[PDB]
DNA sequence: CTGCCGAAGCGAGCACTACTGTCACACCTATTTTAAGCCCTTCAATCAAATCATCTTTTGGTTAGGATA
DNA sequence: TATCCTAACCAAAAGATGATTTGATTGAAGGGCTTAAAATAGGTGTGACGCTCGCTTCGGCAG
């Protein structure tokens, strides 16, 4: 009788915090067959009396809260189901448009569901990186993901360009300062191979010692800030053992940076106005735009 | 705007017939209606009396037999509309039209005209009893218009001695309007 | 559902008439409270403020002298005693009737 | 063990979705006077149908008014 | 007589005439609000934006 099965399941789940196997139901009373108890469980999952915990000792079952089962009765069956979608999303969350689009549940009821779940301190709405004002709905107790928080650089649905640019310029300022002071030792290139490079922990300690930004400067954050300079063609990279610095930011290793000179001066070609000319394709001796008529060249004669 | 359009073509249309489709209410829509007209200052005619009666009278179900109206209620439309003209013309010159909701006048006239065409058959009826046969909902002022018009017609009735001799009253005056 | 539908002015809906003893309480209120129609609307939960203003507008047409006479015959003010006087006098009116 | 060239097969030009936030102002509070018209209960004032009490004509029927059979 | 016809008219059917009670309609009020004017005041929310020359594909032996 499923009526016996459901009450036994909830009672055993009350006394077993680790969860109960379906075999526990039959161990307490032997007349329960596997099929009927499985049928009862498969709909207790959709009633909020049961949550399934996959484990090696068979599938385990547990109950969460009184209102967890409460907000499945009648039309509220859509409420904790929306919470199931959200708790699957975890710290990332889902937009309003997406929850309507994905679950096909009526948005008019989703409004009530949202307000009640926020009141119960279960979900909260947070603005996201992916679509700015599109608010994700995500678990109240959890801190949201980087795709929602966007770190220290993401601020008020805008990007603090000045903050990252001043970090870039100041970190290269120190990188080139350390490189030049190291080379001023001018004893041996073999020791310059080590002295010229800067530790990511070292420069992070320096830049956070300055405290330019009141928002925290993270370790991997400063490392990625430095990672822009190599692709800016400005710095070099080298990896050593993890014992350097307090962090040792690599598994058994630790990686350094060093300012780099540009290999070649500005070319002759970039001194030619044609190189910079935008209508290059359209300038012809026969064309109405001509070297015999081009203003950029005439003006380039002066300065 | 649709309303004033029809008014330009002297096309008969009444106030609620529009508001029926618009979730509106008398005050809301009338106050607004005044606002645009004074804002635009465009010339627009009034509802001319005889125009609305054609469409109003034609809506009745009195012109054919039906299980709700056997023949004694059935009547010829031409006679009724004529009679209503001969009454409404009195109403205006006797000041009754001016400054009142126009439709109650039509309802009263039609009710009594229909009666007077077969008074022996129709004297026993009433306002609502007549209207619900035509599935028509009636004005409450129609009672006021009725009392007013009977008061008028008895005063006509006394003018003729061969009507005076019958000692006419509310009950009897109806079957002589064809004479008057 | 028909095109004959009537439209006329429904804003004069049937309101509850005023009692003579209720009028007497209204006058002793002018004696006792003043002309604060919101406050009077509170002492008469069955009447709202607009009803008080309409009551004043009706009374002022003929009974201004009684308005003044009540207003000069001042009495100390108590909401609780006021409410008791109302329902007791109303119950007495019903019992007499 | 690469690869050139066979046989089987398909094809076309002619057929006189949205935000979303700001913004500005519509919207309301809140009173005074007009006039007639329009408005719902609600009983007061008035009117109408059906019934009870009773008289009267005929069917039953006698007494007495009257009669054949 | 044994009974009916029918004056007189009782006894009731049935026919029917009138005053009254009971059931229904209604005047006018309660009181309520609208056009139009005068003005200052504030908020907060709403809601603009029929083929047939050309061309394709892959097995069968030479070299
Ligand atoms: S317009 Fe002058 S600069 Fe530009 S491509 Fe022509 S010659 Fe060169």
């Amino acid at each position: 009788d499923p009526v016996e099965i459901e009450n036994r399941i909830i009672e055993l789940c009350h006394q077993f915090p680790h969860g109960i196997t379906d075999q526990v139901i039959q161990n307490e009373m032997p007349h329960i067959e596997a099929q009927q108890r499985a049928v009862a469980i498969n709909r207790l999952l959709s009633m909020g009396q049961l949550d399934l915990l996959r484990s090696n000792t068979g599938l385990l079952y547990r109950i969460k809260d009184s209102q967890n089962a409460g907000k499945m009765k009648g039309s509220d069956n859509q409420e904790k189901l929306v919470y199931q979608i959200i708790e699957d999303a975890g710290n990332k969350g889902i937009w309003s448009r997406d929850i309507r689009y994905k679950s096909n549940l009526p948005l008019t009821e989703i409004n009530k569901i949202l307000k009640n779940l926020e009141s119960k301190k279960l979900i909260k709405a947070v603005k996201s990186v992916a679509a700015s004002k599109k608010k994700v709905y995500m678990l109240y107790n959890l801190q949201p993901d980087r795709s929602v928080t966007g770190g220290a650089w993401y601020s008020d649905q805008d990007f603090e360009s000045e903050f990252v640019e001043v970090l870039n310029q100041q970190c290269f300022k120190f990188l080139q300062s350390k490189a030049e002071t190291a080379r001023e030792s001018k004893q041996n290139p073999m020791i310059q191979r080590n002295s010229s490079f800067a530790s990511s922990h070292e420069v992070w300690k320096y830049i956070c010692e300055l405290g330019i930004s009141k928002v925290e400067l993270s370790m991997e954050d400063i490392e990625t800030i430095l990672n822009t300079l190599i692709y800016d063609g400005k710095v070099e990279m080298t990896i050593i053992a993890a014992k350097e610095g307090t962090v040792g930011s690599v598994d058994g290793h630790m990686k350094l940076y060093r300012a780099v000179n540009p290999i070649i001066p500005p070319t002759g070609l970039v001194r030619a106005p044609c190189g910079l000319c935008p209508v290059f394709d359209d300038c012809h001796e026969g064309g109405e735009i001509s070297p015999s008529n081009c203003i950029y060249m005439t003006e380039w004669l002066e300065f | 705007c649709v309303l004033i359009t029809c008014r330009q073509h002297n096309w008969p249309l009444t106030m609620g017939a529009i508001c029926t489709l618009l979730y509106a209410d008398l005050d809301v829509f009338s106050s607004t209606y005044m606002q645009i007209v004074k804002l635009l200052g465009l010339d627009v005619p009034s509802l001319c009396l005889a125009e609305l009666v054609k469409t109003y009278c034609s809506s009745f179900k009195l012109f054919q037999a039906s299980p709700s109206v056997p023949a004694k209620y059935v009547e010829d439309k031409e006679k009724m509309l004529s009679r209503t003209m001969q009454l409404v013309e009195l109403a205006n010159e006797t000041w009754l039209v001016t400054g009142r909701h126009p439709l109650p006048v039509i309802t009263a006239a039609t009710f009594l005209a229909w009666q007077s065409l077969q008074p022996a058959d129709r004297l026993s009826c009433s306002l609502a009893r007549f209207c619900k046969l035509a599935n028509v909902d009636l004005p409450y002022p129609a009672s006021s218009r009725l009392q007013e018009l009977l008061a008028v017609l008895l005063r006509m009735a006394e003018q003729l001695a061969w009507l005076r001799v019958l000692r006419l009253d509310k009950r009897s005056v109806v079957k002589h309007i064809g004479d008057l | 559902g028909s095109t004959t539908t009537y439209s006329s002015f429904r804003k004069n809906y049937y309101s509850k008439p005023w009692s003579n003893k209720e009028t007497d309480m209204f006058f002793l209120a002018i004696s006792m409270v003043g002309t604060d129609f919101s406050m009077i609307g509170q002492l008469f939960p069955h009447r709202a403020r607009i009803e008080i203003k309409n009551k004043f507008k009706r009374e002022e047409k003929t009974n201004g002298w009684r308005i003044d006479k009540a207003f000069q015959e001042k009495r100390p003010f108590d909401f609780d005693f006021f409410a008791h006087l109302l329902q007791k006098v109303l119950a007495e009116e019903e019992k007499r009737k």
